[PDB]
């Protein structure tokens, strides 16, 4: 749980610092598959599975 | 969690994922605003 919290905080600061990625990631869309693919291509290995 | 410019390599693959079709976002008084249609 501590690792999960640290990883999530790191990701939050990453999104805050990188405005464009969060903007792209926030637009509502009927199909989320492109967003999921974007996340996986971005940080599939950087963070844990949970 | 340092991330390089690789985001550009991924975000571009995400925008390029999407016959252009836009969506009405607001309408009134005979004026309608449409999101999308980048090439209009």
């Amino acid at each position: 749980l501590t690792n999960l919290a640290d990883e999530l905080a790191s990701v939050a600061k990453l999104l805050l610092s990188e405005t464009a990625l969060n903007k792209h990631l926030a637009e509502p869309t009927d199909d989320s598959a492109p967003k999921v693919r974007l996340l996986e291509r971005l940080l599939s290995d950087k963070v844990s599975a949970t | 969690t340092i991330s390089a410019a690789d985001i550009e390599g991924a975000i571009e693959d995400y925008v390029s994922s999407f016959e252009e079709i836009g969506t009405v976002i607001d309408a009134g008084d005979g004026i309608a605003h449409v999101e999308g249609l980048p090439s209009v």
